[PDB]
């Protein structure tokens, strides 16, 4: 089972590093060769010991930033530095030497408040703000840099020569009064990180884990080396720009967290993101790596995906199914079966012959396909893409210059070198509809096993000693090998269009900078209810380090669920970003209406809740593509002073508007919801009954049961016409739902657009709306003059919670005459529903109470 | 003379009958429009069977009806194709 898998005491570099215990650093500063430069702080390392020499590149950046780079001063050969990750350059801010001692040196960022003190023995860095330490570098002295020398290592029978030696890095940073730490996906474990004092650091190594279980720090199928650090106070954020293998120690020990990053080769680059506040990090990282591509909008819908449907006949069948038991769903999707034995970019010429045809069928019923392309090519002289790869010799490489060759689906294969950007044009010129050749419009793509995955080799990927792009070593990129591919398939579904249509790509394997390409899931889970719970810590993680688009295989990937698993899943998948039912081979059926009655019904509920809301999670992810805030959070991020928040993940925020807890017990007769902040009222949305915070609120269920609630405050847009796939709604009138504040108050968003191109972008056609309530009035404003859209959606209603009844309501926008409203007023729930506003969305209006 | 939904749920003006908002609890306010979550559409298909569909589908750009009287208002041109 894991004895397929390297514990640290298996891996070299891992055991050689986690051997330095924490003691004197031998390292120190050589503070007669420190330069100021234009842009950073440039001063010589040694080792006392060995008396090699480092350069150390130290940088303050706008928005409180800081970046720590470390590389040989003379190298034999140069190591390697990530690219293709960071967006930009990152805007330097000024460096000056503002104290000093004979074993120190004050630096300040600019002109304040942050500083950098430097001690040159033992090497040391402190970071500050005025007075109060933030953050210390190397303070455990558990720096290593091995440096290269002019080996030879074995795993099970699989034999890496290693030609360059021990070159890993590695460096510790100390968090004083932090307790709880986030981040570094992908991991089934907890979303507070666990210390790793008495067992396995956490790995981040691209892997295919076959029936990975919970609760364990093993490396999945995707690495962000992000880690986020929250207490009461502050919060700060730790970006460790290293694609090789890299393993993290976690210790506790007045509370303060210790951090460790050892990696296996490259330099050592590393940004540190002051906060204060959590957002302030989101701010600091999307600007390092940058933000949540903008899912077309049907992508945010129902996706209905199995291995495999059968054939043409199936899949039209399935969206025949979904309109006969009235179900929505926006995409059936084709696993490898749909292919010539697992040559991608093809079809079975049996089961799939009219590939056009199938996707016109679809495009009548305004729905979409996935079909999966992975990046492993069959060897075979028939397959023109292998032939074309293998004559441009654009394959991955071993030592003595011949093609890589592994074992995957379809038998022996090869990779192409997704880090050569030659090989990437022409990936994503083969997305073309010419040389696509059945592909149309509506379909679009999953990138799966790109980590890739290789069936023969050691832990079931790639050799470390495969070359690739400029001679770097597979072990140097296997991190970013992943990204390469979502981002060169994301680029083939632009460049198809002309560059009007926006991409859909999901992938499995992933790294920081993903978030620009398109969702990820979180592979191979089990129909299991611990699996089912898991979910939300898993895609929580990826959520705080930029990884908006998420989720887990609805029903499980493994075995058979029971129905009401089933139905518990669909509940929790209706309330997560990526929205996907997928299956293994030998499972049975599990469309959601070969159910029973009673399981069907609960789940077309919960599909209906889903659709209601894409306005809202459609403006969410605007926010997040505009901000890079994530869409799914911890209700730490909310309530950042509530220690009580700081560990839950059975409950969940989308935005700041509704708290989400879905029942994952079997047979359960209640959950306990706690409504988190003081003077805070949550609104029951099924109910409509109000509830103060702080508490933790017994709430009662049935099998129909989805515990939501809307925060006071908050105003919430919906579609309340639920129709079969989203392109039938996108021009439908918008239910606004406001909830309001123990101040009688409330605000929300709303972004609009063409739902599908970059138009909102290259020509500023969308609408960003902002909805505000005071006293008792509700206004409409633009929250971005910018933006103009010719739309015919409208507000056709307004659901006041909160709210006691009125005499009249007046409504007024510009160019038209004063109206009345009629209206309708529960005096048990306190909910105002104003009929017919009729005003288009794009239009200043405003509504009053009298 | 008023309107009255055919639950006795409420009885409103006529204007209000197909005014692409929902005001019967049975959706019979509104049998040509998408307003209403329980509604029917009826198609009268001359030359076929004649067919009953969700509200739902009422102009949501897909053809239902064979005589492609639900599609009259959202960009989708449906044929006859009763034959
Ligand atoms: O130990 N091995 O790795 C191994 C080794 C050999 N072998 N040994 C010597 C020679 N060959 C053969 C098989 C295996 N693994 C077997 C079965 C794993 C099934 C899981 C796949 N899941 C993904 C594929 C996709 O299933 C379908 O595209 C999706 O549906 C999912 O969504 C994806 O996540
Ligand atoms: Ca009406
Ligand atoms: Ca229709």
């Amino acid at each position: 089972d894991r004895s397929n898998f390297k514990t640290c005491d298996e891996s070299s570099f891992c055991k050689r590093q986690r051997s330095i215990r924490p003691g004197l650093s031998p390292y120190r500063a050589l503070l007669d060769t420190l330069q100021l430069g234009p842009d950073a702080l440039t001063v010589h390392l040694i080792h006392e010991v060995t008396k090699v020499l480092l350069v150390l590149e130290l940088q303050g950046l706008q928005k409180d930033m800081t970046r720590i780079r470390i590389d040989e001063l003379e190298p034999r050969r140069p190591r390697y530095r990530v690219p293709d990750v960071l967006v930009a350059d990152p805007p330097t801010a000024r460096l000056s030497v503002s104290g000093r001692d004979d074993n120190s040196v004050e630096l300040t960022v600019a002109e304040g408040p942050y500083k950098i003190i430097l001690t040159a023995q033992p090497f040391r860095l402190d970071l500050l703000e005025d007075r109060s330490l933030l953050l210390s570098v190397n303070a455990r002295g558990l720096m290593a840099f091995e440096h290269q020398r002019a080996w030879e290592e074995t795993f099970k029978t699989h034999s890496d020569s290693k030609p360059y030696g021990p070159t890993s890095v590695g460096l510790d940073f100390s968090l004083p009064g932090m307790e709880h730490v986030y981040g570094i996906p992908e991991h089934a474990d907890s979303l507070r990180l666990k210390v790793t004092e008495g067992g396995e650091p956490y790995r981040l190594y691209n892997l295919d884990v076959f029936q990975y279980e919970l609760n364990n720090p093993m490396a999945l199928y995707g690495s962000v080396p992000v880690l986020l650090a929250h207490s009461f106070h502050r919060d700060l954020g730790i970006f460790w720009l290293n694609a090789a293998e890299t393993w993290v120690d976690i210790s506790s020990n007045t509370p303060q967290t210790d951090i460790r990053w050892m990696s296996e080769s490259g330099i050592i680059d590393v940004f540190l993101m002051l906060g204060p506040s959590v957002f302030d990090v989101f701010r600091q990282y999307a600007s390092l790596t940058g933000t949540q591509a903008l899912p077309p909008l049907f992508s945010l819908g129902y996706h209905q995906s199995r291995w495999n449907y059968r054939d043409e006949a199936d899949v039209l069948e399935v969206d025949q199914g979904f309109d006969d038991h009235n179900m929505p769903c926006d995409v059936i999707w084709l696993d490898i079966e749909h292919a010539d034995g697992k040559r991608y970019f093809t079809w079975d010429p049996t089961r799939f012959p009219q590939p056009l045809n199938m996707l016109e069928h679809l495009a009548s019923k305004r729905r979409k396909l996935v079909a999966i392309v992975d990046p492993h090519i069959k060897v075979d002289s028939g397959y023109r893409v292998h032939e074309e790869l293998r004559n441009h010799g654009l394959y991955v490489k071993t030592r003595d210059g011949s093609d890589y060759e592994g074992w995957c689906w379809p038998g022996s294969a090869s990779y192409p070198d997704f880090t050569n950007p030659r090989m990437r044009a022409w990936w994503s010129n083969m997305f073309s509809f010419d040389n696509y050749e059945g592909s149309a419009p509506n379909l679009y793509v999953w990138n799966d096993m790109n980590e890739p995955s290789v069936f023969n080799g050691p832990e079931v990927t790639m050799l470390k000693d495969a070359v690739h792009y400029g001679g770097w070593e597979h072990r140097d990129i296997h991190n970013i090998y992943g990204l390469y591919v979502h981002m060169a398939t994301a680029d083939g579904l632009i460049q198809r269009s002309g560059g009007i249509e926006r991409p859909f790509v999901l992938s499995r394997a992933f790294f920081s900078g993903s978030q620009r390409f398109g969702a990820v899931w979180t592979g191979d889970n089990t129909a299991e209810w611990d699996h089912l719970k898991i979910s939300i810590p898993m895609c929580l993680s990826l959520a705080l380090v930029g990884l908006s688009f998420c989720g887990a295989d609805v029903g499980g990937f493994f075995k058979n669920p029971e129905p009401e698993l089933l139905v518990r899943w669909y509940q929790m998948g209706a309330y997560q970003p990526f929205f996907r039912a997928h299956a293994h081979l030998d499972t049975g059926r599990r469309e959601p209406w070969l159910l029973a009655s009673q399981y069907q019904d609960a789940i077309r509920d919960a599909l209906f809740q889903r659709y209601s809301l894409l306005p809202f999670w459609y403006t969410l992810f605007y926010q997040a593509h505009k901000e890079g805030f994530p869409v799914m959070r911890p209700l730490w991020v909310q309530y950042p002073e509530d220690m009580s928040t700081f560990s839950i993940e059975d409950q969940f925020m989308l935005g700041d508007a509704l708290l989400i807890h879905p029942v994952s017990d079997a047979g359960a007769h209640g959950v306990q919801v706690y409504l988190p902040g003081q003077e805070e009222v949550w609104y029951d949305i099924q109910s409509y009954q109000k509830h103060h915070g702080p508490q933790t609120l017994y709430l009662p269920v049935t099998l129909s049961s989805i515990p939501v609630f809307q925060r006071g405050g908050t105003i919430v847009p919906r579609w309340m016409r639920v129709r079969r796939s989203s392109d039938c709604m996108k021009d439908d009138p918008i239910t606004l739902f406001v909830a309001l504040s123990p101040q009688g108050t409330a605000q929300g968003e709303l972004f609009l657009d063409d739902g599908h191109t970059f138009n909102y972008q290259t020509r500023h056609e969308f609408l960003l709306r902002r909805f505000s309530f005071s006293g008792s009035t509700l206004v409409s404003s633009s929250a971005d003059p910018k933006g103009h859209l010719e739309t015919p959606i409208w507000i056709e209603r307004v659901v006041i919670m909160g709210a006691g009844k009125p005499a009249a309501v007046v409504l007024q926008t510009k160019g038209s005459p004063e109206s009345r409203l009629s209206f309708q007023h529960d005096p048990e729930t306190s909910v105002l529903i104003l009929r017919k506003p009729g005003v288009s969305v794009a239009s200043d209006w405003s509504i009053h109470l009298r | 003379k008023p309107f009255t939904c055919l639950d006795g749920t409420a009885t409103i003006p006529f204007d209000q009958v197909n005014d692409d908002y929902c005001d019967c609890k049975d959706g019979s306010d509104e049998p040509g429009t998408a307003a209403c979550p329980n509604g029917s559409f009826h198609c009268t298909n001359t030359g076929y069977k004649p067919l009953y569909i969700l509200s739902s589908r009422v102009n949501d750009g897909v053809c239902d009806c064979c005589d492609g009287t639900d599609e009259y208002n959202s960009g989708t041109v449906c044929e006859n194709t009763c034959r």
